[PDB]
């Protein structure tokens, strides 16, 4: 018999050809494929499918998944597909069709006595976000990012100390050891960055051997050609990444001098637009290069009518400039530029910038990587219309292009895509369940390694979990030894070989970074553009092949006042 | 006072509703969390007054109208649920389609 | 604008296509209501439901997945059934099969 | 010389023949016995008894208790007695008379240098509550229950997932292992329930071997006769309990069919009245059976003028029914019945229902098991007068009957009464100290394994602990390794023999369940009634021996608006 | 070239001869010395000194510090000096001049790739406070004290039990073991006090062997000459301290009888003024004795117009006295005396009282040891003018005299000055960074063992760490295994030799107390006065060499309403 | 409401400002935390109203004067900083030398 498509969508979530609005934006996704067999969908509840001998089978635990997310609408770099998701041993087992092989056809995700159910009908499911510009200023940033849908945090610091307030650096074996120990307490996967600025390679090798998965070169520690060269030499030896915040002052050379010092070696350029730091006014030109993986930090995303006033003053406050000194004002005006802030949004839309990130509590908002990525996509659809790659009457390719910026591209950049960054078989089951009306802003369920780690939760003493007040509360995936089992601490190859995890008695599961040097711009999923970009020294105008790259500032954004109490 | 966790959690809800009450008094169209807080706190006070669960399921539908909230807020709130101590102990009030 | 709204493609979905079906008349001879879910082995429902149990062997209700059919006391209905698939092995219910068929 | 009884009661708490009102209810307890020697009471403080060479002796730690609760008014299933309580090695050492054998007579609880003092004069002391219907929806439920006076939580789940929102099931070895690990972080004793619904016994044996102390059969996973039979067969092999939420839909049979499937084997029937789930309309008839241990969940306790409106809608919301579909309305009306909700209170008063429980955040309030048990006792005294067993001008037997419902009877049902459930020598020292005005609602001190785990606490920076704001705050018994020493994780015999505690590196003390199959209705302390109960299929009226069992709904209850801020 | 001294002070903090007001008090410190080479100061930031090849060198981690506090204004018992502070392996490495030996002169604190920076220019840096009168009533006292600038807490208790509400005693091996385990969870160094009141020495030796670093004799457990003698005999055998709260009631003898029982042996007299407890009215006379280390508790510090009304009632409430019984009123009036409360402030100013402490939640405020010490110094400068030891137009000696009261003198008294109590090479790096306007009231950064453990922190999601709301939040030095590495649990020599840390699986670093018996009044830094003090039995007037010792009560204090929200 | 940590943290700030608002209405000279809370909460409400960052950097300087605060409070507050959700998302407002 038949069911209307409206009634089907109400009961199981949308299917092939149905469209969904992302939160309150103008972005629409279209279901591209559906892995079910119509009539054989699994749903859990009273009188429902997932019951003994029905949608639940007789198999032993080794022969079924530990968790099934039923009827999920997956949004990932590879597709916008309707499917059941199976999780087993904390990892993604399969994307397909769940049920009981004894009575149902085409079952690829067996459900048994040992299987828990998450009902994902009517929800959007994505990979967990990966923020690679974290300043470890305070540990409270972990719950803040996790609530926003970010499950991995890569960065540096030691707490609210001057070095960390300015730079993503965990300096030296002692602080690296203490921070890897502290990391076991936080419900996010963590990898640390050491202080990259030195011209003696052994002072860098010691930090990598202590545990760091990368080295940050920051201008506040001297982003000179010799320091950059030393850090890259060590990175090439030890398979770790180099993150760069370049010489804004042009003290040691101009952007071309830093590019020559890099010498075609692989490097992650932080806040590539430059308001967050870098050669004034032209650090943005780094995105032309094949060996550069460029990210933006988030306060400049997207360009709005309050951006400039806010930033000019934000910079004056951070640097203790005072509007009375002409040279301090000249410095501030050389760093904060409407021309590059406006071009940056377009460069993201074209795939010339490949990652988004926060720059947490150091010119960046730790809970806003995901929502600002979507605000940029929205502002770009509004101003530019369909991308050239777009097929169909939907924004699917633009959506895939943008989700890759905070998922797979940060994972590839930092050599952790074998563990995280996408919904793919064998990867850690870091998953985010979203109600479409709150997509990108307020997730329904955040899963770490197969366990729910944080979620909105109503009155604890109520008869049901939904009565007010509903607010985010840590779950069992964020508790003690269960948390340790469900998160990863990333180490360098040298630290893992030297027995750092055993020496420090690290309790969490360990992963080892690899592929930090082989990764290039051409590997950035949907974001491999290498434009012939220039910046005029006098006007700061950004051009690609002589064409002006610019945009208009938003007065009002979606994913804003409709959702937040303050 | 010997406040239990659940009593302290209701203080949070009461405070969020004070934010919304002041904004509605300024003539703003309320957003999603403001609207949920305002109607939920109204119900808790009705339970403290000794109103019935049945009466509050109805009264809760007349706190905010579609003209008093931002676009899409009524659709974002298919119901509001809150428990409070009635004269006959804790009860659940569900207000269906509260904003029209 | 409605946040997260659907724009469903109008039409219909055909369920359990290509599968064998049959129709059976069922009566609730009990004095209490009986409701049967979509995937229950119909031949092993509450004994108070009276129908051709031989015809129903290896079938379930041919209704949307997760839905159910209700029988008030004395209620009669002709229901449509659809054959189980996969391995066609029945375990559970009233323990009448516990193996292939 | 002599002291007036009023002055004595003011100084040491009440003695034999004195009566105490329980909170603001109409219930009165009478002191039945007093284990002191008048004039030789121990009190602590300046110029008081417990001082070197006086009420405190010269004995070594092995020869005295670690903690004495002085002048406690014990309320337990076995008596309402005035006594000192000694605690040693985290266990109840003796109930008797404390002091120094060197100068005092009849000392059975020696006090030495190694003894801490809790002053219980003027307080009521009870065993810690035991809630056996927990849904592990969120970890915040543990502090909520502990504050209410519940020290043991038995249930199932994995967090705020559909399966757990509906059922007390921790499905499979992986989630069972993660939840046993998470349990070390919570200041309550925990035992887990696995998913019982399967017809392959090996998929159940694997869950018991992984650690579960019981199996939950829930209709949402198919509460069929074959699944119930399989779970009971495994339970009889492995000495674990089966908890049942039966087939409301009567899909597989009626209540008599489920009873035949049980075949006289031991089983715990959850929410036996049926609003919380079960064969409509007659699951309540299960309390006639000798092999059934019947509990209620709490929202139907006691029957009030807001109960029906609240529940009819609560069910409609949980099940997504919508008042427009006649069959959804017919389902809701078949499950929520004033006839059974009213009879349930009387069945508790008669001892036909033996346990109370929450059904936490799944049609049940985790902080309200104890206060609702007392509200039922109050409503039953008001409507029915004295129980037939009552001796004296007091409510002592009714009080003993009701306290057993959330203490010893849940412990016996789940095979843990050798460790917890009552104030008896050798049992873990889980004790609750109550000021009579707040009995059942807001305890003064909650003790886990001999350490205070939670208590009201005033301003931390104040000169004394009593200034405002006073609210519940976790104590040293809830901190890290002290918490591990002072709580228990219950395991099955198979999991303990297989070295699960060592394999998972569980840090807490371990206890093993036993006696889950031998326990019967006749073993339920003060609640062994097996009535000849019937439910009319058309009217839903409950009768015992043809006599209508009913009650009237309360307009106002005690233990309500006088105490709670919201 | 030259820079003006005003511009220098703005850029690097004050230098030799500059003065700084302490918060809103009338106290002024003067920089006595500056260890820098003018022009070679190290500052961190963009274009600043601490950069590769500049102020940061090429050395390996073993050859540089892990942390440098730049341009600190140190306030310690030994000096008020401007210097850089180097921290290495969690300990104070040097006080001197930081930088790079490759290009800078006089470098004693090498900065390398492995060095983190804390900017202390314009800040005052002190040692962490040491409170030796803690009642372990609740664990929340640890964060409260740490926020106030106290990094070590010595005391006793088991939670909110009568014995602990009254006394700083952790009675017996079992509770001692549980509290040492709980201590690993708290971000402060802890040492425990056992129950000292017994006349069988073996019941004391067992407690010391279990882990206590001292024994408290409290009158509520019988502060008799035999109990005091027993505790001192054991203390002399086991190198642990005895803390005393003497016989207020004069039940066993008068103050001279307790002094005879002490027999010249070393003892710490708690709340020596006596409102907090002790022989009425003359316990204050104990400060004349060479073997007594006298502390005050804080509610009597300084004497104010609300002190008496507050205390007379505070005592009536604690002891359940009721203003109607003449003997209860006579007791209260014999304990609370304006004559001794007023004299106490002067005795602190003269160096006759050597320590300050709280008496936490037992007639004492855990967050107010430091601010009340400074309020006394302020009130004493106002009333008395310059101390005789004062050199220059500043309050430097008075400041050194008072800071020693909550830092080095409690450490020496409790045998832990080899680990903590001052900013000295080789000691644990427990440091507090203060903005001068908030000195003594609200610290900027609290460091435990080289890691920031707590600090004010603004909006977690903000672009910078400074936006509102700013409140104290625990940092990485307070998290799990990093916290364990950065705190100490103090043990007795006997407990350490018996393998208590391994037996209890204590995770934190361990330190062992020593020198508890050799320490005398003459060793109290800047507070070694042994006055010929008397108290008149009838009038309570305190005299030294027949001269009346008194002061006037404050109407308004600094470090009060300007700073606190309530 | 699905309140995030940052939304709950702003409730704390709003409450502290209610304390200060009631004290200023009684004619007290405000202290350091009261003054910071009062001006910060004023800015959050201006952002909720849709005022610009530039406008609020100026408006925030006219909430409290030196006569309305205790001695030394203006010097203790060289600036006030707070973020809030503007119509165009979260922004930082820094009010320089707010009390003169
Ligand atoms: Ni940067
Ligand atoms: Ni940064
Ligand atoms: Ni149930
Ligand atoms: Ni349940
Ligand atoms: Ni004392
Ligand atoms: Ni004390």
């Amino acid at each position: 018999s038949n069911i209307s498509r409206q009634a089907y969508a109400d009961m199981f979530g949308p299917t092939v050809g149905d469209k969904v609005r992302l939160a309150d934006t103008e972005l629409w996704i279209e279901v591209e494929d559906d892995l079910t067999t119509y009539g054989e969908e699994v749903k859990f509840g009273g009188g429902k499918v997932i019951r003994d001998g029905m949608g639940q089978g007789q198999m032993l635990a080794a022969d079924c998944v530990d968790l099934v997310l039923t009827n999920a609408l997956i949004v990932d770099h590879w597709g916008i597909v309707k499917a059941d998701i199976g999780v087993k041993d904390g990892r993604i087992f399969a994307i397909g069709k769940a049920g009981n092989p004894d009575i149902q056809p085409n079952v690829t995700i067996p459900i048994g006595a040992a299987t828990e159910v998450i009902a994902a009908e009517g929800k959007i499911v994505t990979a967990g976000g990966i923020d690679t510009h974290i300043h470890w200023i305070c540990p409270q940033q972990a719950e803040e990012a996790l609530v926003s849908g970010v499950t991995t945090m890569v960065g540096g610091g030691t707490g609210p100390a001057a070095g960390t307030h300015a730079t993503t650096c965990t300096p030296g074996p002692w602080y690296i050891s203490r921070m890897l120990q502290a990391a076991d307490s936080l419900p996010v996967n963590i990898g640390l960055l050491g202080k990259g600025n030195v011209s003696q390679p052994d002072a860098l090798r010691e930090q990598v051997a202590a545990g760091v998965i990368g080295l940050k070169i920051h201008e506040d520690w001297g982003a000179t050609p010799a320091a950059i060269d030393c850090a890259l030499t060590v990175a090439d030896e030890m398979d770790i990444q180099v993150a760069l915040h370049s010489d804004t002052l042009n003290e040691s050379g101009f952007v071309e001098d830093t590019l020559a010092a890099i010498g075609g070696r692989t490097i992650h350029t932080f806040h590539t637009e430059g308001a967050g730091g870098g050669h004034a006014p032209d650090i943005i030109t780094a995105c032309a290069h094949p060996n550069i993986l460029p990210s933006s930090t988030n306060p400049t995303l997207p360009y709005t009518l309050n951006t400039i006033d806010e930033h000019l003053d934000m910079l004056m406050v951070c640097h203790h400039l005072d509007p009375d000194i002409a040279e301090d004002v000249a410095f501030a005006e050389s760093r904060i530029r409407r021309e590059t802030i406006a071009a940056e949004d377009v460069l993201h839309d074209l795939g010339a910038f490949s990652l988004t990130s926060s720059d947490s509590q150091a010119m960046g908002r730790v809970g806003e990587v995901i929502l600002r990525t979507w605000q940029v996509a929205h502002r770009m659809k509004v101003q530019r219309g369909a991308l050239a790659e777009e097929t169909g009457d939907n924004d699917n390719f633009r959506v895939k292009r943008y989700i890759a910026k905070y998922t797979i591209n940060p994972a590839l950049t930092h050599g952790i895509a074998h563990e995280v960054g996408s919904i793919e078989v064998g990867k850690l089951a870091d998953l985010v369940v979203w109600s479409p009306a709150f997509f990108g802003v307020k997730p329904a369920t955040v899963i770490k390694g197969g366990m729910i780690a944080i979620a909105p939760m109503g009155d604890i003493n109520a008869s049901i979990p939904t009565p007010q007040p509903v607010h985010y509360r840590p779950m069992f995936g964020a508790l003690g030894s269960a948390r340790h089992h469900c998160r990863l601490t990333f180490l360098s190859q040298a630290a893992a070989a030297n027995g750092v995890a055993e020496r420090l008695n690290l309790r969490s599961a360990i992963a080892v970074v690899k592929g930090c040097r082989t990764v290039q711009k051409a590997d950035m999923v949907h974001n491999s553009l290498q434009p012939n970009i220039t910046v005029d020294a006098q006007t700061y105008e950004v051009r690609v092949d002589g064409e002006l790259i610019t945009s208009e500032p938003a007065d009002v954004l979606p994913m804003a006042q409709r959702y937040f109490l303050f | 006072m010997e406040l239990t966790p659940r009593e302290k959690d209701k203080l949070l809800l009461f405070t969020a509703a004070l934010v919304a009450e002041r904004r509605l008094a300024r003539g703003l169209k309320l957003n999603y969390p403001e609207s949920v807080a305002l109607i939920s706190a109204f119900i808790m006070e009705g339970a403290r007054d000794g109103k019935s669960v049945a009466s509050l399921m109805e009264e809760g539908r007349h706190v905010l109208t579609r003209e008093q909230v931002m676009e899409g807020v009524p659709e974002m709130i298919p119901d509001i649920q809150v428990e409070a101590t009635f004269p006959d102990g804790s009860k659940l009030v569900t207000v269906h389609n509260p904003i029209i | 604008m409605i946040p997260g709204e659907y724009h469903v493609k109008p039409g219909q979905i055909a369920l359990n296509t290509g599968r064998a079906t049959c129709r059976v008349v069922v009566e609730n001879h009990g004095d209490r209501p009986i409701q049967v879910g979509s995937h229950y082995h119909f031949a092993e429902v509450n004994p108070a439901l009276k129908f051709d149990r031989q015809q129903a062997a290896g079938y379930r209700l041919n209704i949307p997945a997760g839905t159910a059919v209700r029988f008030e006391p004395g209620q009669k209905r002709e229901v449509e059934l659809v054959a189980f698939a996969g391995h066609r092995a029945v375990f559970g219910f009233r323990g009448e099969v516990m193996g292939p068929l």
